[PDB]
């Protein structure tokens, strides 16, 4: 029993992990067999950060302009070129230590784990969500820019995150391995808001589940609803629109309980109407929105890799 | 009150 | 900016985790140069586990009962002996992964990183809290036995876990990595309840200057108090008392964001008199105690291993 | 109503 926000194991991300230095600027990079990965910003100087244009920026410097640091050794650049917000620097020696891995893209709502670096060296892990409006909550500080965000299944490292910058709210933008962006967000050192944030339904509903699975029921009742009833609810709280392909999602965790997702639902219009008066869930007085469906089912059943 | 690229060192 | 759950990097101790079986039953062990420790019950049957003597059941078995897995490798067992509640397999083959661990015992409201295993195999990492009463809060299901809980200092891995059992109300009882119990908690099937949980209160504190760190100041106010009228505050509210101690260990907080330790505990004092009203502090309706100073200090500056 | 050690696979 018990529920918490559970991070992938970090090992193999950790052995991927450099230092990239250029000029005074420093941050961490990914080195994947004979590329190492890094943000297009390390190319900055203090003073070229408000609008830098990076083709002109790039073309400014060589291979021995890149100081690859992997531990104590230095890592030799043989080549550079950017994709969109990344740096590719590839280097003479492929990283014996490299996995199985791919570079995908999520979509909102869908939760990674993210291994916090500085100087190449990680400082610690925790677990994420891409929320709504492509941003992400993060702890970020400064020269942590380079550290990757992941899921694993199985022996791949699924990566699907890089960090870049964090906004003026606090909240932080990043891109794919690709270099593109999550959301409306370039790198400079501009003034820049994110679109308004809403609540994910579906991971919502899926943590009440796995309260449900851990023996918190007082927030269970009798009552049905409709799909139509319900996100007319959800919209006058900021909640994302609950779809029938959402519903099937939650299959699983429905047939575990035996609670009809429609049911379950019902349950939340409940909480969103009175509030939790005083109680709690998993530890919790507000509706957790950072657990998907498969994440309840891997922390309940004990997928292990 | 601008974004802050997360670079050097810490 | 940000403030998450942050665990310590696991790659270290995913290279010394194996799996212990005998019998029917089987777990997690940790495997330090050419000694695997894990939980004693291993050597227990189904039906053997009300009220089992272990020195009985010890004896009764030999080095060939006690199949030992790291990855596709089976260990020979060389050598076994139990010291309290984990059992020691010396083994013909030291640990090429071995790091430099230290084995110590920690004191209620310290923290520490939780990889949980199954079947030799990590399957998540998270963070967790030495309650007052002894239990943790962690997310353990059949199988988990064996997993460890650690610090990270420098290069030094500070095992000082052992996972063992679940409590009926749903916490998890465990002991040091020398096999003696966390509470009066026995390794028996039976019915056992741990004392009256109270609340950490100089981690509440400190996590309100973490919160303070990062923009979060809307709980502050000009009010100050002494530590015996705060202390009689806590008191009502279940919150343990504030030493003298405790207040030198916020120093470092204290003087970073120009806030005295008793002005934010009059802070505490509001809080806990008036609630949040519909607030949040860094994202959360509840007031957090699983963050020691030390927490605060590692997330808010950058400390890398 | 009973504590379990929580050995044996998954």
């Amino acid at each position: 029993s018990g529920f918490r926000k559970m991070a992938f194991p970090s090992g193999k991300v950790e052995g991927c992990m450099v230092q990239v230095t250029c000029g005074t600027t420093t941050l961490n990079g990914l080195w994947l067999d004979d590329v190492v990965y890094c943000p297009r910003h390390v190319i900055c100087t203090s003073e070229d950060m408000l609008n830098p244009n990076y083709e002109d920026l790039l073309i400014r410097k060589s291979n021995h302009n890149f100081l690859v640091q992997a531990g104590n050794v230095q890592l030799r650049v043989i080549g550079h070129s950017m994709q969109n917000c990344v740096l590719k620097l590839k280097v003479d020696t492929a990283n014996p230590k490299t996995p199985k891995y791919k570079f995908v893209r999520i979509q909102p709502g869908q939760t990674f784990s993210v291994l916090a670096c500085y100087n190449g060296s990680p400082s610690g892990v925790y677990q994420c969500a891409m929320r709504p409006n492509f941003t992400i909550k993060g702890s970020f500080l400064n020269g942590s820019a380079g550290s990757v965000g992941f899921n694993i299944d199985y022996d791949c490292v699924s990566f699907c995150y890089m960090h870049h910058m964090e906004l003026p709210t606090g909240v932080h933008a990043g891109t794919d391995l690709e270099g593109n962006f999550y959301g409306p967000f370039v790198d400079r050192q501009t003034a820049q808001a994110a679109g308004t944030d809403t609540t994910i339904t579906v991971n919502v509903l899926a943590w009440l589940y796995a309260a449900v699975i851990n023996g918190d029921r007082w927030f269970l009742n009798r009552f049905t609803t409709t799909l139509n009833d319900f996100n007319l609810v959800a919209m006058k709280y900021n909640y994302e629109p609950l779809t029938q392909d959402h519903v099937d999602i939650l299959g699983p965790l429905s047939a575990q309980t035996g609670i009809a997702v429609l049911d379950m639902c019902a349950s939340l219009k409940e909480l969103l109407q009175n509030g939790m008066n005083g109680r709690t869930i998993l530890g919790s007085a507000l509706l957790e929105d950072e657990f998907t469906p498969f994440d309840v089912v891997r922390q309940c059943s004990g997928v292990t890799f | 009150n601008v974004a802050t690229l997360q670079a050097e060192n810490v």
